DNA sequence: GTACGTCCGATCTTCGGAAGAGATTCAGAG
DNA sequence: CTCTGAATCTCTTCCGACGCGCCGCGGGACGTAC
RNA sequence: UCCGCGGCGCG
């Protein structure tokens, strides 16, 4: 290829070929005049290393380079490694009709539909638009169609709306690890230069919105479109193929809203009356005459399929809160009422939706998830809970616990100075007493923060669960942990040195209070170790995954029943203490090798 | 106590601990490094003179000739910085040196030379130093990074457990010279001492020892002790020494003087040791069975026979004892050979030794280092003398010598650059001692084991390589010298040295194209320490320990600043107050502490000295007399945090800011957030982008002024005064009388740098920030630059922040933004792109550069003038034609008969430049560079005339002001000596010469000054001619090009959803949807917030200081709008003075102690109106204000104590049940926009090697499927899908054309065809001698 | 100073980690 | 003493994520005609 | 420039 100007860009193969043909010409003219044997032997040898280097540079002995110090390319260099033709151009290749952009949410959509920019829709479906407009007879040749789409009149946006109506497309993310990493939706046109996606799919994708890039491709033929619509829909992909855990779990926000919903105080505005139906409940809630989480005697009429699939309606009066009735409005017929009469934990609601899918079906499950999410955001916005500086109730006993621990370690040091204990033994006992003090202060802080709320209860006084915002954000299970809040309020405890040993000096302060130079400096060790491990592990994970996948590419189910009578005796695992995995969770969903009999022998 | 401009806007500051030392100059490492290499230091050291004396003395092979050196000199630059960056030429200076050539006479080498000749000779060209410390090569500034590497010296490594799989850990010795071959000694699983030269094969240790003409007996004497056996009245006995009996079980009853001292067969005890040392037991007789397991050391020969009774290193037997007894040898000497102390490793190795001659050892090493060559003793000697004793090939630096002496516990820290015999001997002794278990190895992770390089070091190394090559050539020529028939210029070539320096400056591993978009970006890029590069570890081979932070890293290298990715822990940055050692190590300042008082003296401590001492922490409270009120204070001995007595320390920390680097030091409330979030936040601030209009940050750290002054982007005054004239492009200062020099008074001119291209396609612009007529002091700001405001650096903007979940638009990190913020366009940023246009010299005629092109529209050429270049300031769309260009092709082949046939039925080809599609804007500036010898178009003529009038304006104004000063001094002189007060100014100044005066100095000085006036006009005109010739002359370009055209297009990039926003804590986020002004929540007052965040990120990530900055923002905004409301009504200044005094006096004991009683009322009201946009607050790093101080600031205003405020809904307008934390926070915009990574393609070009779509954005391409994507898709059951992925859209050209025709026909059908990449692989394997085929269908 | 003919040396060095080939050997039965 | 000889020691090779985004350099020297 | 190398940055 000629580069800029009258110069040309050459490959190493050209230079290798010219070198070997020059050496061949040297051989040809050399034997013409009967050259001496030493010279012809040396020249033939030089030809041998020349042809060997053309085959492979530096495979035997020293390599050779061009003008640049980089070694010359070989014939095998188009096969070996990533730069080889296999992994660079054969197994994978660049494909036309593709797009890449940045993701956003746009939570006003459905699970099976996603947004897409106007310009990207115009660019991607150019031949389809051309064909449709030619069918409608708005042009004669392609050039007129090209001019009109270059003018982007209003007569083409309606056509683009028409072509997208039922056409599905697929979405892809770069670091996919599971088959659910690619899903196909029906795109919906939206203005802007970004793409909106349903909040559920990113949790399965393990993708946040910090600026990650997204890939999109389009099925062309009818068979491609219908086979896309067939298998990889969001409705058809709700459970992980690896384990029976559903992938439709709500992560952070709507679970927080629902947890705030089903938390009833002892007394508030509009307390202690009766009410007929959840329509009146939401009427009262919007009227503002009663608290959203006030306990009220109400009646419901739920449906139970205890018959042979026949749903029977039963009615009675129940004691509950307003918000539970409001969420009972959105419940379909088949659910029993007792499932929503508690704190509605994240695991609890996950089990609830799993039971709903396994009992009622699929369409009620996905629609129930959709409007549950809608109502969750609605009531979360109505709530408006926020974090505060005073949300970390500092226990008053922290200082005296610190003083007691300091006195104890001073006593231990005094014992050491008397020549009565070794350095290792005193080191261990100081570690033990620091751990004991940490556990005591942790218990004190959690006791202080768990139930400090006090209310006159329209009586004398009482104590109930704590309405600390951090306590709801932690106990709901959305984000955080007991260790995290423990570090937030109490002292963070002890940490280990980079060598693997643990420093004796504790971090006797929380992040709310100030920290000295030394504690931050030592915690830098652990932070750096964690980040280094996270950065380094990815390459090893990728290598091992590729090694695992490259060997099992052939095993495919081919027959129905091999008809063999050989099975395995497998037992629940017990290391010696508590049973680790029960047999029921290990044998579930498998075909019995033989007719297993009850221990009623001969039965 | 503050200057004039500081009093314009003073920032309120917190802080209790008094400072003792100011922040040093940040850009000091590079300046200190380079102000040693060009400076002509006396007597030569660490500079050019060292390498000169190292290589310049050269002599021929006894040809009675020698070249030597006298002195060097550097010339002035041919161009200034601005012209060099505009044209793209290097900013370099000449290198001039004078050399002497001498030729000795025959039959007298020591006699005086025949003749000498002297000349000046030129070679090489090095770049200069910018004040900002950058290097401009091709019109692009570049920055070199300092390299960290292992310090030269000796080393000891252990290898715990990994090798031999048995726990028998080996030990090795690493010798790393500064410039020479490495040397390695190693152990074996059989405990054999072995050596390896340059990582070659394994050879025994004693080979070199006997190669140094050492007898085996001498080696045994050096490395072993003596045990003496003496023949007496009954055979053999031994002299007993107590220390030779430690930890041993007796072989017999140890009795002497007829008394039992140690019983038979029992272990020696400490009581028995005392018995032995008290009884003075010199001798004892031992049975020969105990002796029969020992080895003789020296060679004993019978003099009568002249034969060897027993050889050296031979185990002794009773027959040999009888032979030596009967031969008359009564003296027997053996070795101690202790089981635990002195193992016979050397003796065993000598037993295994196959060679026992100096000649044999020389032949062995000679054949091992080069197989297949004949051995010779002289050749072996010549090789060995060049191994570790030739200065030319082997050289250890002085610092390496000092490290070597320190590791061997020597006394002189100085020595030669080569090793010695005793060096090898005591190194072997040290390895033996470490093998014995006494002593400890030296870790490589410790800071004192590494040295930091500098630009001068690598510059000198590359210079030395170039000079040794060229001196090899010069010596080759000098071996063929003549009788002064040649010129001293011809043998020397400047080409190799220049090539060596330009390859180092251009494309070295450490000569990367530097990044510059923000002042902090350069100040943190220059202060970078890298472990990569030549002489450094590779990215893949790095383990955890090299990335790990050492306990000694405190106060020297910042552990809180490092990039994240494949390279973490290797691109670390040094601390703030850290400085360099003379040897090349790192040091940190400390405060001298007496017995009870901490003296304000500052000492500098090396990297090792802190181990022997103990240091107190900075935050240690104390009295006003230096006495710590506590007696048990937290300190560290060797990185162990512990509490010691009241008086046991020597030094204490200078301040709390000597721990982190400058990048992390700009984050307030750092102690209340997690370290990892601090890392990502520092990275985000490192990736900032300037905006059109900046606003001051409410929360400051203190060094923002230091950051601004340390950056050269601002024209800081070198001399104070009062500004005479002000303009948007030029500033002139009237110099004060004290600061001005007597002769050539002068007034300085500052020329601002206007809109110009940055390395990140952004704009670098400077604007004035001072009024007219105000006084200015020295070292003060005059005109702000990008993101700079009145002497401080302002990056982001203050937004009314709120923390609550709003309808899920803030799901995890998304954020909703009002259009109110973009109504003023305060977050809109500018972007500028450079377009290249070349008029190359090609075959068949050069290409032509006009717009006379067929097949174009009239409107296409309408924008272009008659010259073919669009007018300045014309709006352009995407994909339009920029300029017209046509290229001749030739190939006429004129047919005289068939010419008419060419017209019956049925050249220069256009190559017009077009703007890439998708980007629009308005053209700003077009620059054309024309090589000399080619006619210049009119457009270039008016461009040159633009530059001409610019130069004429500057020269005329400076000449006019100089003439004004000269005529003023002429009038002042003429007032005395012929007094004419009113006669002088009646007449115009054009005639001030021939006034009638008598014979004094005044009249003669008048003619002299008229002559000086004419002379100054003359040199002014000469300078004008030189400058206009330089501008109008052609410029050197690439071969085969006539001229090059540069195009600058400016685009105003507005905000839009998809952009990446972030704060100052790593709290990332992407804007999701703009929402109308009405729908945000609003308060009782009626001012709604504009940005809403996600409160749920606080529980997850260990960062909580955001609430603190939020409350500080509330306090600052309350003070600011209280001031604004107070000033809105016309009010008297005393109330404002009282209120501001109350505000500034609020707080605990601080170092501010400011009052308004010393300020003019005009200055007071100017500050007051300057503070109406908020009250700036400064906080220290770790001595920041606590919650109580926030409480007093809140109670000063009318805000609630808790800070949380009830809000009204914006969607429907109702009260929320809970109060919500709201406030103001300094949010940052970063360079990663949304419409710069987004791209799509339906159909485009295909590669030539394979018919596949391209990629990227410079080429219209698409994304690529991976093998992992293939696995993901084949996990599902879609079989056809992958088939059309790999068939329809990828390879089959016939198939893709046919389906395209089908699609435009409305049918969507798939036909496979055949992939051609498989055919390509088939042809590849067919090129090899292996036959591929395809069988029957 | 530019088109063209023609070919390309004394030399760095610091990775686990294993797989595998080959060299050596010293251990024991004949 | 000898001849395998298996067992161990020593030398040589290949392999280390995955998409990108942007930027910068790119045969060159070097003698021979002319 | 059609590709290679190097650098930096992003996930
Ligand atoms: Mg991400």
């Amino acid at each position: 290829v000629p580069l800029d100007g009258g110069r040309f860009a050459t490959s190493d193969l050209n230079d290798l070929y010219r070198r070997v043909i020059n050496r061949n010409n040297r051989l040809k003219r050399l034997l013409d005049l009967a050259a001496p044997d030493i010279i012809v032997r040396n020249e033939k040898r030089m030809l041998q290393e020349a042809v060997d280097a053309l085959l492979d540079n530096g495979r035997r002995g020293r390599a050779i380079t061009g003008s640049n110090k980089r070694p010359l390319k070989s014939l095998a260099d188009m096969i070996k490694g990533k730069q080889g033709r296999f992994r660079q151009n054969l197994l994978g290749k660049r494909v036309d009709y593709s797009g890449r952009s940045v993701i956003t949410v746009g939570p006003y959509l459905r699970l099976h539909q996603c947004g897409l920019p106007k310009k990207m829709a115009l660019e991607l479906f150019k031949p389809f638009i051309y064909g449709k407009l030619e069918l409608r007879g708005l042009a004669t040749t392609i050039k007129a169609a090209k001019k009109m789409v270059e003018r982007e009149e209003a007569v083409v946006w309606d056509i683009l709306d028409e072509v997208i109506r039922e056409h599905p497309v697929l979405l892809n993310r770069a670091p996919t690890l599971h088959r659910l990493g690619i899903q196909a939706f029906e795109p919906v046109l939206i203005e802007g230069k970004a793409i909106q996606l349903h909040p559920l799919v990113c949790a399965a994708y393990n993708a946040d919105f910090d600026g990650d890039q997204m890939a999109v491709h389009v099925p062309l033929t009818l068979e491609a479109q219908l086979e896309a619509r067939a298998l990889m829909m969001s409705t058809n992909n709700i459970l992980s193929p690896a384990n029976g855990e559903p992938i439709i779990v709500p992560s952070q926000d709507v679970v927080l809203g629902l947890y705030y919903m089903t938390r009833d105080c002892v007394n508030a505005k509009g307390e202690g009356m009766v009410l007929t139906g959840p329509k009146e409940a939401e009427r009262l809630y919007r009227s503002g005459l009663a608290s959203l989480h006030a306990r009220v005697k109400v009646r419901i009429t739920e449906y139970e399929k205890d018959a042979n699939g026949e749903l029977v309606a039963k009615t009675s009066l129940k004691d509950t809160t307003v918000g539970r009735a409001i969420l009972w409005m959105i419940v379909p017929k088949g659910l029993p009422y007792s499932i929503v009469n508690q704190a509605l934990g994240k695991k609890a609601i996950s089990k609830m939706l799993n039971t709903c899918y396994r009992i009622l079906g699929l369409k009620p499950t996905v629609i129930f998830a959709d409007q549950i999410m809608y109502t969750g955001f609605a009531y979360a916005a109505r709530s408006g809970a926020s974090v505060g500086i005073d949300d970390m109730v500092i226990p008053e006993k922290k200082h005296e616990i610190i003083s007691e621990a300091e006195a104890e370690v001073a006593e231990i040091q005094e014992q050491f100075q008397s020549g009565l204990v070794t350095a290792g033994e005193r080191y261990n006992k100081v570690i033990d007493i620091w751990a004991a003090a940490n556990d005591r202060v942790s218990k004190a802080m959690m006791d202080n923060l768990q139930t400090e709320t006090v209310i006159n209860r329209d009586g004398q006084e009482e104590k109930q669960v704590s309405f600390n915002s951090i306590y709801m954000m932690a106990d709901s299970g959305a984000r955080g942990s007991a260790a995290q809040i423990r570090q937030l309020a109490g002292m963070r405890g002890l940490m280990a040195k980079p060598d693997g040993s643990i420093i004796e000096t504790p971090i006797t302060a929380n992040f709310r209070e100030g920290l000295n130079v030394l504690q931050y400096f030592i915690s830098t060790h652990g932070a750096r170790k964690g980040l280094a491990d996270t950065a380094l592990k990815t390459a090893n994970s990728g290598y091992l995954t590729r090694r695992l996948v490259d060997v099992a590419q052939d095993l495919v189910v081919t027959e129905d029943d091999c008809g063999t009578h050989e099975g395995i005796m497998m037992t629940p695992v017990i290391e010696g203490g508590d049973v680790k995995e029960p047999l029921r969770d290990r044998v579930l969903g498998r075909v019995t090798a033989e007719d297993v009999l009850k221990p009623g022998t001969a039965d | 106590v503050y200057s004039y401009t500081e009093k314009k806007r003073i920032r309120k500051d917190f802080g209790k601990r008094p400072q003792v030392l100011d922040v040093p100059y940040l850009l000091s490492i590079q300046l200190d490094s380079f102000q040693k290499f060009i400076e002509q230091d006396p007597e030569g050291q660490y500079g050019l003179e060292a390498a000169f004396r190292s290589v310049f003395p050269i002599q021929s092979y006894s040809g009675n000739s020698e070249l030597q050196y006298v002195s060097y000199r550097l010339g002035e630059p041919v161009f200034d910085v601005q012209e060099c960056q505009i044209r793209g030429v290097t900013y370099s200076a000449p290198l001039r040196v004078k050399l002497r050539l001498v030729i000795y006479e025959r039959e007298a080498p020591e006699g005086t030379v025949k003749d000498i000749k002297e000349q000046e000779v030129y070679m090489g060209e090095i770049p200069l130093m910018t004040d900002n410390g950058t290097f401009v090569i091709n019109g692009t500034e570049r920055v070199i990074v300092s390299q960290l590497h292992r310090s030269p010296g000796v080393f000891f490594d252990s290898d715990k457990g990994k090798t031999h799989s048995s726990g028998k850990v080996l030990y090795n010795a690493r010798i790393i010279p500064y410039r020479g071959s490495w040397l390695d000694f190693e152990f074996d699983p059989k405990d054999n001492l072995f050596v390896r030269i340059d990582r070659r094969r394994k050879l025994p240790a004693t080979i070199i020892l006997r190669a140094l003409n050492y007898t085996t007996e001498q080696i045994l004497d050096l490395f072993f002790e003596k045990v003496i056996f003496e023949i007496r009245d009954n055979k053999l006995q031994m002299e007993l020494v107590p220390e030779r009996l430690r930890g041993e079980t007796a072989s017999f009853d140890i009795e002497a003087n007829g008394k039992v001292y140690v019983e038979k067969g029992r272990r020696i005890t400490a009581r028995h040791i005392r018995q032995l040392e008290k009884d003075d037991v010199k001798l004892i007789e031992v049975p020969v069975e105990y002796i029969a397991g020992k080895v003789v050391a020296k060679d004993y020969i019978d003099e009568s026979t002249g034969e060897l009774i027993c050889a050296a290193n031979m185990e002794l037997s009773l027959d040999l004892l009888a032979k030596l007894s009967q031969s008359g040898h009564k003296r027997i000497e053996t070795l101690f050979t202790n089981d635990l102390d002195h193992g016979p490793y050397i003796s065993e190795t000598l037993r295994v030794d196959p060679t026992n001659d100096r000649l044999s050892a020389l032949v062995e090493i000679y054949r091992m280092m080069r197989p297949g060559e004949p051995p010779t003793r002289e050749a072996a000697e010549s090789l060995f003398e060049n191994l570790f004793f030739s200065e030319d090939r082997y050289d250890l630096s002085a610092v390496g010598r000092m490290k070597f002496n320190r590791s061997l516990l020597r006394e002189e820290i100085e020595g030669s650059g080569i090793l010695s015999k005793d060096d090898i001997i005591d190194v072997m002794k040290k390895l033996i001692d470490i093998r014995n278990g006494k002593g400890e190895v030296d870790d490589i992770d410790h800071l004192g084991n590494r040295r930091i390089r500098s630009v001068g070091e690598m510059a000198e190394n590359q210079f030395r390589v170039g000079l040794v090559r060229v001196e090899r050539a010069v010596k080759e020529r000098l071996s063929l010298g003549d009788l002064d028939t040649l010129m001293p210029q011809d043998m020397i070539n400047a080409k190799p040295i220049s090539a060596a320096v330009k390859e180092f400056f251009g494309s070295s591993q450490l000569s990367q194209f530097m990044d510059q978009n923000n002042p902090l970006s350069e100040i943190t890029h220059k202060r970078r320490i890298s472990a990569l590069g030549p002489g450094g570890l590779t990215r893949e081979r790095a383990g955890f320990e090299v990335r790990d932070v050492h306990p000694t890293h405190y106060g020297r290298v910042c552990p809180i600043e490092t990039p994240e990715g494949p390279n973490i822990g290797l691109i670390n940055s040094l601390s703030v107050y850290a400085q360099t050692n003379e040897y090349g190590f790192l040091e940190t300042p400390y405060r001298k502490v007496t017995d009870g008082v901490v003296t304000d003296e500052i000492h500098y401590l090396s990297a090792i000295e802190e181990g022997n001492y103990v240091i107190a922490q900075a935050n240690s409270n104390l009295d006003e007399e230096g006495h710590f009120v506590e007696d048990l204070v937290t300190c560290r001995s060797k990185g162990e945090s512990s509490l010691f007595s009241r008086d046991q320390v020597d030094y204490m920390d200078v301040s709390t800011q000597q721990v982190v680097s400058v990048g992390a030091s700009l984050i307030p409330f750092l102690e209340h957030d997690d370290a990892n979030r601090a890392l990502m936040g520092a990275n985000m601030q490192r990736q900032a982008v300037p905006t059109l209009r900046a606003d001051k940050p409410l929360v400051g750290t203190g060094m923002e002024r230091a950051v601004a002054v340390d950056s050269g982007v601002t024209a800081v005054a070198k001399r104070g005064g009062v500004v005479q004239y002000v303009d948007a492009s030029r500033i002139v200062i009237k110099v004060n009388e004290d600061e001005m020099y007597p002769g050539e008074a002068g007034i300085d001119i500052y020329n601002l740098t206007k809109y110009t291209r940055s390395n990140q396609n952004t704009c670098i612009n400077q604007m004035p920030c001072v009024s007219l007529g105000e006084p200015v002091e020295r070292g003060d700001v005059l005109a702000d630059g990008p993101s700079t405001d009145l002497g401080e650096l302002a990056l982001g903007q203050n937004m009314r922040v709120a923390f609550m979940p709003w309808n899920g638009y803030n799901f995890e990190d998304s954020i909703l933004v009002s259009e109110r913020v973009v109504q003023e366009d305060r977050f809109t940023t500018i972007h500028i792109q450079e377009l290249a246009c070349v008029s190359r010299d090609t075959k068949l005629g050069p290409e032509e550069i006009t717009a006379d092109i067929p097949n174009v529209g009239e409107a296409a050429l309408s924008k272009l003038d008659e010259s073919g270049i669009v007018y300045i300031g014309a709006e352009v769309t995407g994909g339009d034609i920029l300029v017209g260009k046509v290229t001749p092709k030739g190939e006429t082949q004129l047919t005289p008969e068939e010419k008419l046939l060419r017209a019956i039925f049925g050249d220069v080809k256009d190559s017009s430049l077009r703007v890439p599609n998708g980007v629009s804007g308005t053209v700003i500036d077009v620059q054309v560079f024309t090589r000399d010898g080619v006619e210049k178009d009119k457009r270039a003529l008016e461009i040159e005339e633009m530059q001409l009038k610019q130069a004429k304006k500057d020269l005329s104004e400076e000449l006019q002001i100089l003439e004004a000063g000269l005529f003023s001094r002429i009038r002042a002189v003429l007032v005395a000596g012929g007094v004419e007060a009113e006669k002088l100014d009646k007449l115009p100044r054009d005639r001030w010469l021939e006034l009638g005066l008598t014979d004094e100095e005044k009249q003669n000085q008048l003619e002299q000054l008229a002559e000086q006036y004419d002379e100054l006009k003359h040199e002014f005109e000469k300078k004008l001619e030189a400058k206009r010739r330089k501008i109008t002359q052609g410029d050197d370009l690439a071969p085969g090009v006539l001229k090059i055209v540069k195009v600058y297009l400016a685009v105003k990039r507005r905000i839009q959803p998809g952009d990446k926003m972030a704060g100052r804590h790593g709290n990332k986020g992407v804007i999701s949807k703009i929402n109308p002004i009405e729908d945000m929540p609003y308060d009782e007052n009626g001012t709604p917030v504009d940005i809403v965040l996600n409160p749920l990120g606080v529980p997850s990530r260990m960062n909580i200081g955001q609430i603190l900055e939020t409350h500080l923002g509330m306090a600052a905004k309350g003070i600011g709008d209280k001031i604004n409301a107070m000033l809105k009504q016309q009010q008297e200044v005393a109330k404002l003075r009282e209120f501001i005094q109350r505000a500034y006096d609020l707080g605990a004991d601080v170092r501010q102690k400011v009052d308004l009683s010393t300020f003019s009322d005009e200055e007071v009201m100017r500050l007051a109106e300057n503070l109406r946009k908020g009250m700036p607050i400064a906080t220290p790093v770790f001595d920041g204000a606590k919650e109580a101080e926030i409480k007093e600031l809140l109670k000063l205003g009318d805000l609630p104590t808790s800070g949380q405020i009830r809000l009204y809904d914006g969607r429907t307008g109702e009260q929320f049940e809970r109060p919500v934390t709201v406030g103001y926070m300094y949010m940052l915009k970063l360079n990663h926009l949304v419409d710069d990574k987004m791209h799509a393609r339906s159909t485009g070009s295909y590669s030539l090697v394979t018919q596949q779509p391209l990629g990227g954005k410079a080429q219209f391409g698409g994304q690529r499927f991976g093998e992992m994507e293939v696995w993901a898709l084949e996990a599902y059951g879609a079989a056809y899908t992958l088939q059309e992925m790999l068939t329809v859209k990828s390879d089959d050209v016939n198939g893709r054309t046919k389906m395209y025709k089908n699609i435009v026909d409305g049918n969507h059908q798939m036909e496979p065809g055949m992939p051609e990449s498989f055919n390509v692989l088939l042809k590849e394997i067919r090129s090899l001698g292996i036959n591929i085929e395809l069988e029957d269908e």
